[PDB]
């Protein structure tokens, strides 16, 4: 894939917005790029609620290594579009802009697709309650004196 | 705990079983204690064929 | 000619001829005396 | 088919959008082509959720291949229209345009037709529960002691 860095995600979001790309004659400032990278990190940390939110494989940069841009985001190939569409939607107000309907719809679709697999994995049924008998059809459990389910 | 006799050999050991906490599982132990002794080492022997060179 | 061979041949013939009824009767005895969940070949998780 | 590469798909999308076509008097812009190819790659990756999404036959380019454009997309003849219509809809906001109603409707129809066969294939019935008897009618199983379904 050609989007391998947080700055690459920011550049893709700006290109989608129409503010800056590889074909424009006027480019945004490195300070603006750094602000967009800060937004991306903040939004990703808000999503990944300390491991109990939208799991995406995104890697959070550390302050020891100076530049956040230049780090691999670590997202899978199917998360990049959702990530940068949501990022464009979030950073649109920076430039007195408003993300278009297609961008908004694609951001919603991408976020839903991102959480789909985690939701399928998390749809787990709780064990039997501690007061349910194991039934006499469970011959070994009945013989070995496990007459009730443990629970928890 | 239960008595548990080994066949062939004339020995009897213990068979103990305990259950784990908050789960349908347990531990089972088949223990047995013995010590083999040679009271008359001069009465035992060994046969060693082909002990040449 | 062999007595063992003749006896075993007769026994094998009867045992194989009377198998299905015997298996059904054994299943009836198990169902009526041990447990109605005769479920040992189905491998559940 | 005469549409055989990602470049043909991108050119068809741009022609549908009106950005660059012989119907107008504009040629396809080299810098726009690369961004459109990146968007197409991202959209295929987002659709095909690593095998659990929409199966199309699209072949994903690797880092070793120098030009992303020029590779055969590998799509079957029945997915080209959907792919390039969705591509046009997605890359329209780059030029601050909006895809027309016919293009959007064709994209929806194409995506539905793309997933029709996979939905039919996945419409599979779960096996019998392991607690269901086979019934005394199943003489073979009952004689062979298969009094219950295997399940799982």
């Amino acid at each position: 894939m050609q989007i391998k860095t947080k700055g690459d995600l920011v550049r893709a979001a700006l290109r989608k917005l129409g503010v800056a790309s590889d074909a424009t004659l006027t480019d945004v400032e490195p300070q603006s790029m750094q602000d967009a990278v800060d937004d991306l990190e903040a939004m990703m940390a808000e999503w990944y609620q300390d491991g109990k939110g939208i799991i995406t494989g995104y890697v959070f940069s550390d302050d020891e290594n100076p530049p956040a841009e230049g780090d691999d985001h670590g997202l899978r190939s199917s998360a990049v579009s959702a990530v940068f569409h949501n990022l464009a939607c979030r950073i649109a107000p920076d430039y007195a802009l408003e993300a278009t309907a297609k961008i908004i719809a694609t951001a919603k679709y991408g976020k839903e697709l991102l959480y789909k697999q985690t939701a399928i994995s998390r749809a787990k049924r709780a064990p039997y309650p501690s007061r349910m008998p194991t039934g006499s059809g469970n011959s070994f459990a009945n013989l070995n004196e496990w007459h009730y389910f443990p629970g928890e | 705990t239960t008595s548990f006799s080994i066949p062939d050999v004339g020995l009897n050991g213990i068979f103990a079983t305990q259950g784990d906490i908050s789960t349908l599982s347990g531990l089972c132990r088949i223990a047995l204690w013995y010590g083999v002794n040679a009271t008359r080492p001069e009465a035992i022997g060994v046969g060693l064929p082909g002990q040449t060179a | 000619e062999n007595r063992l061979e003749s006896i075993l041949s007769r026994f094998d013939a009867d045992w194989t001829a009377s198998d299905e009824a015997r298996r059904e009767a054994k299943n009836d005895l198990f169902f009526s005396r041990v447990s109605q969940w005769d479920d040992w070949l189905s491998q559940y998780t």
